């Protein structure tokens, strides 16, 4: 051994452990999904409740970068919100500087140098966390993008990522995203994060949606109780 | 054909293999990892080959290994130095196994603890086909073990 | 970010550095490459061939001039050579800008090799892996140094560096003298470079450079191609 | 164990076992039992001393006029995030002129405390925040953890032996939301009976309860004043 | 499937054996059983163990 | 050959060979991918794969080739991660040539530039050398196309035909017996000769939806990215 | 590098007898059998000729290290 300790040494067969040692420390968070409809992007997080003490509307893995811009976070919950923190700070320079509201291919091309940066040195880790960028404009349509540890990332029509990652996104390309739009999107996402996460390894958990596009009217906000309490009556449906 | 457990030592992989011993009225048959190692050269090849004729005759029949990483370490190239003789053990026991004359009476069952450790060879699909894991008792079934 | 601010290079209990004698492990794997001093200038004579014939000759070289009449050669590793020779470009500039000279061949030499030789205490860095041969006409009589990673310096009449070095070192002393004119110290540059090379020695595989007091310059593969004719 | 030294290296398991390292500090501190009701919220402590003359080590820290704090690790580093804790709480109160925000307040904890976990020989610190306080939304209990991860809840308990005080919580939950300040010191006040061992429990030198209230400001009560809410207790079944 | 009668297959591992000169008898004997049956495919499976 | 921390940082081994760079070398070939650069008579053209392994992923952020300048494109190797950062470099160097010297920069001074800054991760002992490759194009007056390569080691040099990835060494041969019998070059002989190299190498014989092509040409020395519809017309004028 | 090559055509221009022996049949299974074949290959090559005597891969009897216990 001794090739693995820092990031700055490669292995004899020329790849890097530290990074990939964190990338597993992203499956034992829980699993986040988020899929773009015609006309929007609409994220799903399914909430572990661990004990009864928590509050309902704790610790959210959900979180708000921009007036148009959503995270969604998946990996070791104090660095989700440091680059939280970031992005958040990273959007302000942009329209401070440049007047307007920054694009999503140059936010989370900022976002993914910044964690690139900590895969180089032996003084500081790299992130354990993945999470996903989605958004809408009124000149660009909707985005949604997502990025590793590593600090590669790529566009998607609909990505998943923590624990059951290919039994989530198995059922994914079973929808049609193309054409729906983001109303019967939200019955369909909660849908195919009923069918994971078997009552065995958890007792009860927590529905945590989010929603945005030009029915939201750009802004990035939370759905409304009625509307994923819709989803959650198309919950017991899939014992069919 | 072929199953292989692995894990963490505590998870219980001897206590499966202890209950299908109690199930399934079949020839049983153990082995240790180490067992299959001799002084004498060719003894170990032998024994495999002895133990595998054996579970021949008694035609429905289920073969255990225990510790296959004593056996089943990777092999290496090097020069002035290096064991070889259990290497020979080894690739007998691929090709007793599976490769030419295959037969379909004997179910093999492994267990090891660690695998990084193991040769490539012996975990390639048709030798050691079914390769399930044992993560630790999460939260609730430690409540079912104790 | 920052350093590592310690020093990776320590003495051995028998009282050698020895990452600087690894560092001359890699020199003498290098290409072969000979300079040779004969009163009115002087010749240096490197060994360039491309791994394949998809490779554009043209475009990198070895002989670089650093001013009017000073050139440089080398034989080591390739990234660590256009390091120090840009350092080298631009410590002639310094002394210019003070001076309003061209400056000794002497005085280069003595900030060249001070550089190695701070590269190879400080902090958090391994040392340079080339070895060099500088050339220049300063004040009619011409000049011939070669440096070395540890960061000494010497003043040879005639040497070699690279592969086969010390075969080299014994056929220039059987052939050089005091009395030889620019275009013979070609002659048996090419004469010792053939001991090492391949079959076909081109007009391209090699790279001549020379001296006089007209200053440095490099030579064409046009006259190359006449030196390297009739040659052996 | 090379994967077990700096807080830089990841395991190949992916768990830094330096940040689990210090979630054994927080478990050798004496227990201590927060929760709130609709208007209020109580948080109660259990000290400890060394021998009998020396004086009991306190742990209820007044912060603000409406937050208030209670440790649980050791003290040094408590001190150092306590007069951060101040220092965040005055100058938005010199800027704004108006009481920071509780939940605003721990965010700031957040990325103070995940700083020293991602560099390179620079320990993490080792405390236990149970925090109460008031936004404009009512109480609010607040746990923090040295892996930076702080904790919206209604009722926590952190410290040596808090498993057993967590189960008397669950199944009391449901009456929290309704009582006034009397008895729901005292549910808090039994949950600190269930941490200890069968022969003593609350001898009025050893406890400490603080309360902000929705007309009252953050007050400590310490070892003659406790004995109003301490009395009223029935004993301990056997 | 196709010669039956002079194809020789060698799992490189029965042709060793404790005693002294046994298991260089055998490369002798494999071979001048080829020259006897002169169309004849030596076949010698995973050869690392010899 | 190994003595002390010659394995894990970049010193000197006792041969004089040091293992860091070239284990780095082979952290290109993990892409699982392969590039290839020809130069022509008046015209320059890169052409390499993509391989799209979802239905769920936007199609469009895929890209390998890049715009640097307005008239210099690249092509980039090995992990995806480093490979981004350093073109984010290379866009960040050729502007600062432009406004300390007013005019465009060459394409050799570039990747000079480019190989400098390569160079110093492999001269401390605390950084990690980018696992990554480069190969620009460009249309430079009195020298028209030229093609230049940058590896992970410093090392640079300006090329006819070029190949960098997997099958690195099959192409180069298979393109050094087409360079060397000296046939002239046209504009679609090049897009034809480079096309054939991985399509020999690799065989494949593909569909025009898994490959894209960069082109610059001296009567239009914009550096373009073809059409999948016009790489469609040489791929049906390759089947004779 | 024409090792057996050219042993092959130095025992085709011989005038001599010539005696070809594999250097890897000393080790027979009986005890003894090693001993008495090598001393009746040069007996052999006393009593017949002037004769030159090949023995090919001396690695198998002429190595460095023993054991005596095996
Ligand atoms: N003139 C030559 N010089 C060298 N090798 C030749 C020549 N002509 C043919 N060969 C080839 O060289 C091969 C090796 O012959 P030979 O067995 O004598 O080499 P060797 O050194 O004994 O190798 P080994 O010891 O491995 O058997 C022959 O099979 C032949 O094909
Ligand atoms: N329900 C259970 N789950 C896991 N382990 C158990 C359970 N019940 C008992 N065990 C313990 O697991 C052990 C099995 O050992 P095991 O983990 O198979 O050893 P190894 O894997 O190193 O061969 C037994 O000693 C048994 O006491
Ligand atoms: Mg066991
Ligand atoms: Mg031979």
């Amino acid at each position: 051994t001794g090739y693995d300790l820092s990031a700055s040494t490669f292995s004899p067969d020329g790849r890097v452990f530290q990074v990939e040692y964190a990338m597993k420390a992203v499956e034992n968070s829980s699993t986040a999904i988020g899929i773009r409809c015609k006309d929007g992007v609409v994220f799903g997080v399914e909430k572990l409740v661990l004990s009864k003490l928590y509050e309902e509307g704790s610790n959210k893995r959900l979180f708000n970068v921009d007036r148009h811009v959503g995270m969604a976070v998946a990996g070791l919950l104090a660095d989700a919100r440091s680059l939280a923190d970031i992005a958040r700070e990273e959007a302000s320079n942009f329209r401070s500087n440049f007047g307007y509201n920054i694009p999503l291919k140059h936010l989370a091309d900022r976002v993914a140098m910044y964690v690139h940066a900590y895969t180089l040195y032996s003084a500081v880790r790299p992130f354990g966390c993945s999470f996903m960028l989605g958004s809408y404009s009124v000149n660009d349509g909707a985005q949604l993008y997502m990025i590793d540890p590593s600090g590669v990332s790529y566009g998607y029509w609909g990505c998943a990522i923590g624990k059951a990652r290919q039994a989530a996104k198995t059922e994914i390309e079973k929808l049609q995203m193309k054409e729906m739009t983001c109303r019967d999107i939200v019955k369909e996402v909660a849908k195919i994060i009923y069918i994971v996460h078997d009552e065995v390894k958890d007792k009860a958990f927590e529905l945590e949606l989010s929603w945005v596009g030009e029915l939201t009217n750009g802004r990035h906000e939370i759905v409304p109780k009625d509307i994923r309490e819709e989803a959650e009556k198309y919950a017991k449906e899939s014992l069919k | 054909k072929g199953v292989l457990m692995y894990g963490p030592p505590g998870t219980g992989k001897t206590l499966l293999a202890r209950a299908c011993a109690a199930q399934t009225k079949a020839t049983f048959l153990k082995l240790a990892g180490p067992q299959l190692v001799q002084m004498f050269i060719g003894d170990g090849a032998k024994l495999v080959r002895d133990a595998f004729a054996l579970a021949k005759e008694k035609a429905p029949s289920i073969i255990f290994i225990d510790e296959l990483d004593a056996i089943g370490t990777k092999r290496f190239d090097s020069e002035k130095a290096g064991d070889r003789e259990v290497q020979r053990t080894m690739l007998e026991l691929l090709n007793q196994l599976d490769g030419f004359q295959p037969n379909t009476q004997v179910k093999v069952i492994a267990a090891t603890n660690r695998v990084d450790i193991l040769d490539p060879a012996l975990l390639r699909s048709g030798r050691l086909d079914r390769k399930i894991e044992f993560p630790m008792p999460n939260e609730e079934a430690r409540a079912r073990i104790m | 970010e920052r350093g590592y601010s310690f020093s990776l290079t320590t003495f051995s209990p028998s009282g050698k550095l020895v990452q600087i004698e690894y560092a001359l492990a890699a020199v003498a794997g290098g290409a072969p490459s000979v300079g040779i001093k004969a009163a009115n200038g002087v010749v240096l004579a490197t060994e360039k061939k491309q791994k394949s014939i998809l490779y554009d000759e043209r475009s990198v070289h070895k002989v670089e001039p650093i001013t009017k009449h000073i050139g440089l050669v080398y034989s080591g590793m390739g990234p660590d050579y256009r390091v120090l020779v840009h350092r080298a470009r631009k410590l002639a500039q310094q002394y210019y800008l003070v001076y309003q000279e061209p400056i000794p061949t002497a005085q280069l030499v003595q900030r060249v090799a001070s550089v190695m030789q701070e590269y190879t205490q400080s902090g958090g860095v391994r040392p340079f892996g080339v070895s060099l041969l500088i050339c220049g006409w300063n004040e009619g009589r011409p000049y011939l140094f070669q440096s070395d990673p540890s960061g000494a310096y010497f003043a040879w009449k005639a040497t070699a560096m690279g592969k086969n070095y010390v075969n080299g070192k014994t056929f220039l002393e059987k052939r050089y003298n005091e009395d030889l004119e620019l275009e013979d110290a070609i002659h048996t540059a090419i004469l010792t470079l053939k001991e090492s090379f391949e079959g076909q020695m081109t007009e391209d595989n090699i790279e001549v450079g020379i001296c006089n007091e007209a200053g440095f310059r490099r030579l064409t593969p046009t006259e190359v191609k006449d030196y390297l004719a009739a040659i052996a | 164990n090379q994967y077990d030294n700096d807080v830089t290296v990841w395991s190949p398991q992916g768990r830094i076992h330096q940040i689990e390292y210090a979630m054994e500090a927080v478990k050798q501190g004496s227990a201590t039992v927060g929760l709130k009701s609709k208007t209020h919220a109580v948080l109660v402590a259990l000290k400890r001393a060394q021998s009998e003359l020396a004086a009991h080590q306190k742990k209820i820290l007044h912060v603000d006029n409406h937050i208030g704090i209670s440790i649980a690790g050791l003290t040094a580093d408590a001190r150092l995030l306590c007069n951060f804790m101040r220092q965040e709480c005055l100058d938005s109160r010199f800027v704004f002129d108006r009481p920071l925000p509780v939940s605003r307040l721990v965010s700031l904890i957040g990325s103070k405390t995940q700083i020293p976990t991602q560099r390179y020989g620079r320990r993490p610190y080792g405390v236990g925040l149970l925090i109460a306080g008031y936004d404009d939304m009512g109480p609010h209990i607040f746990q923090t953890c040295p892996s930076a991860n702080y904790f919206d809840c209604r009722a926590m308990s952190i410290g040596a032996r808090s498993q057993s005080a967590r189960t008397y919580l669950e199944r009391h939950m449901s009456e929290f939301m309704e009582c006034n300040l009397n008895e729901l010191v005292k549910h808090g006040l039994r949950a600190l009976r269930e941490t200890l061992p069968a022969e003593q429990d609350l001898t009025t030198k050893n406890v400490s309860i603080g309360i902000v209230g929705k007309d009252l400001e953050f007050t400590i009560y310490d070892d003659d004043d406790v004995s109003p809410f301490l009395e009223g207790l029935e004993e301990r079944p056997q | 499937s196709q010669l039956d009668c002079n194809f020789l297959k060698v799992v490189s591992s029965s042709i060793v054996d404790k005693y002294i000169g046994e298991s260089a008898r055998l490369i002798r004997e494999m071979f001048n059983y080829a020259r006897d049956h002169q169309p004849c495919i030596i076949f010698m499976d995973e050869i690392d163990a010899i | 050959s190994s003595a002390g921390f010659d394995r894990h940082i970049t010193i000197f081994s006792p041969e004089g060979r040091l293992y860091q760079v070239e284990y780095a070398f082979k952290a290109i070939n993990q892409g699982g991918l392969t590039s290839v650069a020809v130069r022509g008579k008046d015209c320059a053209v890169i052409v390499t794969q993509k391989k799209v392994p979802d239905k769920l992923l936007d199609s469009s952020t895929v890209t390998h080739l890049f715009k640097i300048t307005e008239n210099i494109g690249c092509v980039m190797t090995g992990m995806t991660a480093d490979s981004r950062s350093q073109v984010q470099r290379a866009r960040y160097e050729a502007a600062n040539w432009k406004y300390k010297y007013g005019y465009e920069i060459p394409v050799d001074m570039l990747c000079k530039r480019i190989a400098d800054i390569s160079q110093v991760y492999t001269q401390n002992a605390e950084m990690r050398p980018l696992g990554c490759c480069m190969i620009l194009i460009g249309i430079d007056e009195e020298q028209g196309p030229q093609v230049y390569k940058c590896d992970p080691a410093g090392y640079y040099c300006g090329f006819k035909a070029t190949a960098a990835g997997v099958k690195q060494t099959e192409s180069t041969s298979f393109l050094e017996k087409k360079v060397k019998k000296k046939f002239d070059w046209t504009f679609e002989q090049t897009v034809e000769t480079a096309i054939t190299c991985l399509s020999t190498v690799l065989s494949i014989d593909f569909k025009p939806s898994e490959i894209e092509v960069g082109v610059v040409t001296v009567e239009n020395p914009k550096f373009r990215i073809l059409t999948e519809a016009e790489i469609d017309a040489h791929l049906v004028a390759l089947a004779e | 590098c024409g090792k057996t090559m050219l042993a092959k055509a130095v025992a085709h221009h011989t005038t001599a007898a010539f005696i070809r022996v594999v250097g890897s049949e000393f080790v027979q299974k009986y005890l003894g059998e090693g001993p008495r074949m090598v001393r009746d290959v040069f007996r052999l090559a006393k009593e017949n000729a002037p004769a030159i005597i090949f023995i090919d891969e001396i690695d198998a009897i002429a190595t460095k290290r023993f054991d005596a216990q095996t």
